[PDB]
Parts: structure tokens; sequence; C-alpha cells
């Protein structure tokens, strides 16, 4: 039926450099296309209409080209704020629909995690639960390891952990794993520690606390 | 300023109903057809239905005829989503939105959460994480709040009633493996100036009506009753 093809789904490109994202229709559309920008969370943005034309309030940086089968949105010069999912919309036929998104990664220079380590709440301990939660603040890439040691035996199937998307100002990313015991199993070690890998450190990060 | 303001957002049982609402303000409202758009499962941005600029006419996505009505009250600039018969496919984000009808949609609300569902909605614990020597470094100390257990998503967390935004990062939650959701809310403040600032973490639930204020603050670590084990 009328469907796109968005490509590529998935780009990581510098700031300052130009960028184009492609969408294929089956059928042809004459022009009759839209460009949007979604953030995690957040609410899309118009872009682009009549496949050419600047949304108000939009930077100049944007624009769309192209006709028949073959559209195009093309960024200038990357900007930080311009990461996120772009989604073309065709209003051809009933329903409008929507592409399956192209999602746009800044890369930037490598940034390694400063690491933090939050032992249980009081109040957390006298309901009968110990949360001990392990912070990497923004880094870049994404990639970081979290190893949980207790009284240094490494530690498995008490952990969960996850990333933010990417911010809009340094291009970062930060994680945060928590890891969870019964109180009684709390009571029973003395060294919680939070062991990080990041291609920014070079010797891992070791945050810990003896309970007391 | 354009502005979209939807309500509703909760656990619905399988088969159940719900009116979702809208509050517009800063254009004419009765110029303009008015829309939802649904985030479905995958991801995907699904139009479900609009209402013409009078609330004449109205119009709907195979998936929801006979099933989902919209209507809009042009003497208070809102816009309502009626759904009977919900399913479990209709989960989903849920945006009002202003049609430039048969075209695109140009102003978007935040959306609003459906969860259809056969389990309980749970209010959260909510439980300090406390600046200390563990969280600090460069002058620069991290504290957050830990929101544990509970169903649906989503919860929305503010620093100060709205005053503190810079450095907050408020992750994605993890689901435990009781069915009940967790997060973690962080921000880095000077340290200088832990004894003179006082920092609020503001939760809402508001699939179970709950809202949770808490008091981050240092916590002194000695006590005259203390052992070492």
């Amino acid at each position: 039926d009328i469907q796109m093809t968005q490509s590529p789904t998935s780009l990581s490109v510098s700031v300052g450099e130009t960028v184009t994202i492609t969408c294929r229709i089956s059928e042809n559309i004459y022009s009759n296309l839209a460009w949007y920008q979604q953030k995690e969370g957040k609410s899309p943005q118009l872009l682009v209409y009549a496949a050419t034309k600047l949304a108000d309030g939009v930077p100049s940086r944007f624009s769309g080209s192209g006709s028949g089968t073959q559209y195009s949105l093309k960024i200038n010069s990357l900007q930080s704020e311009d990461f996120g999912n772009y989604y073309c919309q065709h209003f051809w036929t009933t329903p409008r629909t929507f592409g399956g998104g192209t999602k746009v990664e800044i890369k930037r220079t490598v940034a390694a995690p400063s690491v933090f380590i939050f032992p249980p709440s009081d109040e957390q301990l006298k309901s009968g639960t110990a949360s001990v939660v392990c912070l990497l603040n923004n880094f870049y890439p994404r990639e970081a390891k979290v190893q949980w040691k207790v009284d240094n035996a490494l530690q498995s199937g008490n952990s969960q952990e996850s990333v933010t998307e990417q911010d809009s100002k340094d291009s970062t990313y930060s994680l945060s794993s928590t890891l969870t015991l019964s109180k009684a199993d709390y009571e029973k070690h003395k060294v919680y520690a939070c062991e990080v890998t990041h291609q920014g450190l070079s010797s891992p990060v070791t945050k810990s606390f003896n309970r007391g | 300023e354009v502005q979209l303001v939807e309500s509703g957002g909760v656990l619905v049982k399988p088969g159940g109903s719900l009116k979702l609402s809208c509050a517009a303000s800063g254009f004419t409202f009765s110029d303009y057809a008015m829309s939802w758009v649904r985030q479905t499962p995958e991801k995907r941005l699904e139009w479900v239905a609009t209402i013409t600029d009078g609330g004449s006419y109205a119009y709907y996505t195979d998936d929801v005829k006979g099933r989902f009505t919209v209507s809009r009250d042009n003497a208070r600039n809102n816009l309502f989503l009626q759904m009977s018969h919900l399913r479990s496919e209709d989960t989903g984000i849920y945006y009002c939105s202003r049609d430039r009808w048969p075209y695109y949609f140009d102003f978007w609300g935040r959306g609003t959460t459906l969860t259809v569902s056969s389990a309980s909605t749970k209010g959260p614990s909510v439980f300090p994480l406390a600046p200390s020597s563990k969280s600090t470094s460069g002058g620069t100390a991290a504290l957050g709040c830990l929101v544990k257990d509970y169903f649906p998503e989503p919860v929305t967390v503010s620093w100060n009633s709205g005053a503190l935004t810079s450095g907050v990062h408020t992750f994605p939650a993890v689901l435990q493996s009781s069915g009940l959701y967790s997060l973690s809310s962080v921000v880095t403040v000077p340290s200088s100036s832990l004894g003179t600032q006082t920092y609020i973490c503001n939760v809402n639930h508001k699939p179970s009506n709950t809202k949770v204020d808490k008091k981050v603050e240092p916590k002194s670590c000695g006590s005259h009753h203390h052992h070492h084990h």
C-alpha cells in the first residue's frame, strides 16, 4: 500500500558536518510530504512540509528537497541539539502515515565518566530492602561496563542498569545502575564497590564504601 | 505561545473505557482541525482521529472506527478522545496535535500514556540519594531520588518545583522481575552551597494519583550507638 523507506536508519556525525536523510516512497506523492524531529520523551516538531517548505521557528540549516518518489532532509552544519529521531510523513491518500525513523547521534570526542556510588537510604533499610546506586555521568561513547563487587566478589543477577538519551548540549550520555539486596543479605557484607570500564579510562575506576 | 496539554493517561482494564482531554491555548482554537496521534508500542507514529475546526466532521483510522470518538468544545478550547472497547494494541503515548487537515501536524502536546493491562496500578516509594564524599568530585556533588516499585509508566520528576533543570539526569526506568518499574533522577550541584540550598525532587505518578516530595540533604554519618560489622 503506500509505504516508505527511510535511509540511513542510523547515523553518527560530528558537529558542523552535513547530514542528508532520504525518504523513498512506493508511489509518486507529488511533494505531499512532511518532516519531523522527535527527541526521547519529548513531543515531535514539524521541520518541513510540502517537501520543500520550512516550518516557522526552525533553524535555516534545515531544508528539504525532492519530488516524485525521492525526498531528502538536509542539515547544513549539524549541531548538538539536532540529535534524535527524524520521521517523514506523506499526505497523499488517506490515512496519512509516518516512516520508521532515522536515529541521529552526535559524534564527539571521548569523555570518561565521573563515577559516584550511593549507599541505601536509612528509610529504605527500615522497609527490608537495600538498593545501592552507581552513577556514571556524562561520558562518550555510550559503551560502558559496570561491575558490582561485594567483599571483592564479582556480582551477577542482582543489578539492572539504563542509559539516558544523548545530551543536547554536550552530546554525552549518563548511566545509572542499581544493585538490589534484601536487608539481611546487605548486613552480611562490608565492602560495596562499583567498577567502571570505558574507552575514556586507561585503568578501571572503583567507587566503594564500607557499610557503617 | 501555542500550548497543547493532555490529561488522562492511566491504566485501563482490557475491554474498558477512558476519556482523554487536551487543553489548547495561544491561537484561535476554532480556526483549526484538531487530532490525536499515538506513538504505538513499536515506537511508530500513527494518526488516530481528527475533528474539523467546527466540530462538525470527524475522521478516524480504520483500527479505531466504532470504538473511539473525537469531539471538541469550542467554548473552552478543549479536545477529547472517548475510547471504549480498549484492547492491548491501544497502549501508547497519545499526542494532541494541531492539524493542518488533509495535510500535516504543525504543533504537538507533551503526550499522555495509556497502558491497557489487567495489572493493578501501584504508586512509587521515593528514597533520597544523598550527596556524600562518595558522590563528589572537582567541587561538584551529585544527589538524587530513587523512585521504586510503581506501575504503570510514567513517573515525571522535577526538582525544586521546576526551578531546577540544569544538570538533571532522569534515567529510563527498568522493569524489575516483580513486574514493577524503577528509576532514578540525579543532579550535580556545587559542593560549596550544600549548606544553603535545599533540593527537593517532585515525583508525580499520574496513573496512581500519587505525588511525593522528598528533600535530599547531606546525612551526617556518625552515631553514639554503633559497632564495626
